[PDB]
DNA sequence: CGCTCAATTGGTCGTAGACAGCTCTAGCACCGCTTAAACGCACGTACGCGCTGTCCCCCGCGTTTTAACCGCCAAGGGGATTACTCCCTAGTCTCCAGGCACGTGTCAGATAT
């Protein structure tokens, strides 16, 4: 049968850490329209041991004048497409965050941060988590990266100028990111708006279409069983859909989870047969016409990216093709991305796919081990009296993080 | 001015003769009865009721397409209008 | 040739339209009113050739078509029957 | 008394009928719909029923005004 | 913000077409009158499935406060109207010509007075 989630952990602290040398300890936290990630550095140790608050990004309140419903325990997130664009949740988010990180002792958010944004951000977004981060929490220095180059950082061969392709996806997007010598190209980076919720969203209106005893019984919280444990994203998908034309391996290779139970019974209970179903939830980033909307994909976007460029700065950038990010979670999906990739390159030349060390958790220790080392790279972050005179907006184009572009924001 | 077309309206209204040029009718009647049967040939009276039949039809069918537009919140027809006003008479 | 059912008139179309009350009248208007004007001859005569082929005659009469039309629910006075 | 057929039945029927949004006026008006509809089935079936000369109003006399209004029906005496 | 002007909608004269009373005809089914068939109104006589209040939990409803939406504000630029420019085909009416029907043909060859 399907389990269910489990919730209500112990992210239980006093006021917060102490470390040696300069003594105020980063935060490091990841925004993220499916969970956000959050936790103290932990410097000077390498196994990072407590990331915490890994929690669906997903808010309420009780309307009878009871408590806000910000952490885990109808409903709205404080993003979409991405980008966060709220206030009236998002400081209820912030808030139960930095009530179970901890706050030092009063009305203002003593130690610097590191915090996520999209692969290009909006200027009035961040216009506006910059106003809600030094009108409201009063940090002393700011940093700003993207999830995909911090989880890249982190699987880096070292800390130096290499370049590739960072393959990123999640809920309401994937992203193709060329990245030059440690430079994001941002003139021909590219997106497809789709992935996890995407995804899960079709396996729902799959399973409501098909079986129609069960409508309510069915949710995202049980699609995320079948879509992160019992899918897998095809090596070549007409070859897989094609074996899954006959019974004999249909029937062996199907999967056949009860619903939770109380006519031999499964005709309300049913085993809710999936096998190319458990296939077209992954396939949606590679072929997004299996939903209604046209765009690329990723296989046509990676080949279209590439044609912009010289012949030899192709060959020494996809050395390094990296999958990080929501989707890239998939079994099998190295095994189809290097056979999209082979059928792209020039006849005899040589390439690599890099799969992250773990897809979802390595933004935060990027950015955990980017902080770490950049501690006192007092030029980079945005130091609390830099916004004194930036209007928010603003952004510097340190390594592993987005390209600024000079402008300026009227706002009254 | 762009709108002298509502004394149109009152002129076409109190006259009541058959409006399309009879040979152009004549001449589709006939072309639609030879492709779909062999030696059919119409009596005037018949190509004459089948006329008045049509034109009854088509002011009935704009009467409808107008009471569309009007709650369209328009002041024009385009062949949008028509299709809904074929398929709320289920046409 | 006009045989298209473009014969039917822009200014026909037009003063049908006038006569049916409707304002400002788009530019594909006359040509869905055509394809309109076919399918009601695609019901209407063809009935009521299956009435001349009741008797199986060569011409159709005012009474064949005024059956075809009382079944299709659109009665006629003044030709009879 | 209408107010018997019920403010969630008015809804239903039109939810059976796949209606997505709809404005409250809707309800009391579709009431007068089906006032004028019900009133018509019945003033036919009543005028059936007398030719019978029965009181007791009847099936097939309700079929008959039904299949006048080119409707047939099943199950009730059919 | 109410005139002058350039155009109809409506008015009077015109002319012959399209009625409606003849002016009968004579074909026919209507009206009269018995004849005759069979079932309509009468009507017991089997016995009922609509309605009358008990017992018990179901559905509709009011209340509440989010937050999507229709009604509305103004502007956007392209496509329908108002009007002139020119090309053709709808209607006139003509002669051609042929199918349906009626009729004389006739005398033959098949049938019976
Ligand atoms: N298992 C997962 N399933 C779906 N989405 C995930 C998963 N793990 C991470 N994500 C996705 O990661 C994407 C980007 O990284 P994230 O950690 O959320 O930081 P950020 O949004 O700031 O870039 C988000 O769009 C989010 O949906």
């Amino acid at each position: 049968p399907f389990r269910d989630a489990r919730a209500a952990p112990d992210p239980v602290l006093e006021a917060g850490p102490v470390a040696h040398g300069p003594l105020p300890v980063p935060l490091v936290l990841d925004n993220g329209s499916f969970q956000v990630r959050a936790g103290w550095a932990c410097p000077g140790q390498d196994p990072g041991p407590e990331p915490r608050l890994q929690f669906r990004a997903v808010c309420a309140r009780g309307r009878g004048g009871a408590r806000g419903a910000s952490g885990p325990q109808m409903l709205r997130s404080p993003f979409d497409r991405n980008v966060p664009v709220n206030l009236e949740l998002q400081e209820l988010l912030l808030d139960y965050s930095f009530q179970h990180l901890g706050v030092s002792s009063q009305g203002c958010v003593d130690h610097p941060i590191v915090l996520t944004e999209a692969v290009c951000n909006p200027l009035y977004s961040r216009q506006m988590m910059s106003e809600l981060l030094f009108e409201c929490y009063g940090i002393p220095k700011v940093a700003y990266g993207i999830d995909s180059l911090f989880s890249f950082y982190h699987n880096k061969p070292k800390n130096s100028m290499c370049s590739g392709l960072i393959i990123s996806s999640g809920y309401q997007c994937t992203h193709v990111l060329p990245i030059l010598e440690g430079r994001l190209d941002a003139k021909n980076c590219k997106r497809i708006n789709l992935g996890g919720s995407q995804a899960a969203g079709y396996l729902q209106r799959l399973l409501q279409l098909k079986y129609p005893g069960h409508l309510a019984a069915i949710t995202l919280s049980r699609m995320e069983e079948i879509l992160h444990e019992h899918s897998y994203i095809a090596e070549d998908y007409v070859e897989e859909l094609h074996k899954w034309r006959c019974p004999d391996y249909y029937e062996n290779n199907v999967h056949k989870m009860q619903l939770p139970f109380s006519v031999f019974n499964l005709a309300a209970y049913h085993q809710l047969f999936v096998g190319t179903e458990r296939i077209r939830a992954p396939e949606i980033i590679f072929q997004p016409s299996l939903i209604g909307e046209e765009q690329a994909g990723i296989a046509e976007t990676l080949q279209y990216i590439l044609d912009r460029y010289p012949k030899d700065i192709q060959e020494m950038l996809v050395q390094n093709v990296f999958l990080t990010g929501g989707n890239t979670m998939y079994p099998g999906m190295k095994a189809r991305m290097e056979k999209e990739l082979l059928e792209m390159r020039p006849f005899r030349s040589s390439f690599q796919v890099q799969l992250a060390s773990n897809p979802v958790l390595d933004a935060w220790y990027g950015a955990r081990d980017w902080a770490l080392n950049h501690l006192d790279d007092n030029e980079v972050w945005i130091t609390r009296k830099e916004y004194e005179e930036k209007g928010g907006e603003y952004l510097k184009e340190h390594c592993a993080s987005n390209i600024y572009v000079p402008i300026r924001l009227p706002k009254q | 001015p762009g709108t002298v077309a509502l004394r149109e309206i009152r002129r076409y209204q109190k006259s009541t003769e058959l409006l399309i040029r009879k040979l152009p009718f004549q001449r589709l009647v006939r072309e639609i009865a030879q492709d779909f049967k062999t030696d059919l040939r119409f009596q005037s009276s018949a190509v004459m009721a089948l006329q008045e039949a049509c034109e009854a039809y088509l002011v009935g069918l704009f009467e409808d397409t107008n009471l569309c537009a009007i709650h369209a919140k328009r002041v024009t027809i385009m062949p949008k209008d028509i299709q809904l006003a074929r398929r709320i008479r289920g046409e | 040739l006009r045989d298209n059912i473009q014969g039917i008139t822009k200014p026909a179309i037009r003063r049908l339209a006038r006569r049916g009350g409707v304002k400002r009248i788009s530019g594909l208007i006359y040509e869905e009113t055509r394809g309109v004007l076919k399918v009601f001859l695609e019901n209407v005569i063809r009935d009521a050739v299956t009435y001349t082929e009741h008797a199986k005659r060569k011409t159709v009469t005012a009474m064949d078509v005024v059956y075809a039309l009382k079944r299709q629910g659109r009665t006629l006075y003044g030709f009879g029957g």
